């Protein structure tokens, strides 16, 4: 019932939570900083303006940090299989869905900067694009605090 | 701004009737309001004001 391969699961889900929100900031912070680099050349004066899809991207790996760190404080050596597979589904939860949302951060911010300099009036509709494409990590950040509130509920 | 760089002192050259009255201020002479009211009353106005030629 409380397995020795049991925090396996666990160790994977603290470490996936942290490698894909990071993989998915990663993508995001390399897509809006080509395109910020490649729009700032001609307008510097807008640089400041232009590194919140970065900063939108961050949050994502400050998401994945705060599930890992919550995951990390919960393990144990005789712990059970059911709070080794809610680690693991909570890691995973914040992950892969951080990835997805620093793809469409990296996506929406490369577009959004690459025309928010020929039409001042696009960057109002930029960040409203990249809040929707933020709560989608949010949304897996949200799963996995759900999930790691009853990965020791009722143990034995 | 940070869609243009600038530097130097910039011109814009108005010309507007002397009965005019500007809606944006209602209650203001027009050479009153270039000092006090545009932006942020940080305008320098100079004068530009020439007369009559001979028109054919």
């Amino acid at each position: 019932l409380c397995p020795v391969y049991a925090p396996f699961f666990g160790a994977i889900g603290c470490a996936s939570a942290i490698i894909f929100t990071s993989l998915g900031a990663a993508y995001g912070t390399a897509k809006s900083g080509v395109g910020i680099c490649a729009t700032c050349v001609l307008r510097p004066d807008l640089l400041f303006k232009n590194i919140v899809p970065v900063i939108m991207a961050g949050i994502i790996a400050i998401y994945g940090l705060v599930v890992s760190v919550l995951v990390c404080y919960s393990l144990g050596q005789k712990q059970a299989l059911y709070t080794g597979f809610i680690q693991l589904g909570a890691g995973l939860s914040v992950g892969l869905s951080g990835l997805a949302a620093g793809f469409a951060i990296g996506i929406v911010g490369d577009a959004g900067v690459r025309g928010s300099s020929q039409q001042p009036r696009l960057f109002v509709g930029m960040i409203l694009i990249l809040i929707f494409a933020e709560v989608l990590g949010l949304y897996g950040l949200i799963v996995a605090l759900l999930l790691n509130s009853r990965a020791t509920q009722d143990v034995v | 701004m940070a869609t243009a760089l600038y530097t130097a002192n910039d011109f814009i050259l108005i010309s507007l009737p002397q009965n005019a009255q500007p809606v944006t201020a209602p209650g203001s002479k027009t050479d009153s309001w270039f000092n006090e009211t545009l932006i942020g009353g940080r305008a320098f106005v100079s004068d530009f004001k020439i007369p009559e030629f001979k028109i054919g």
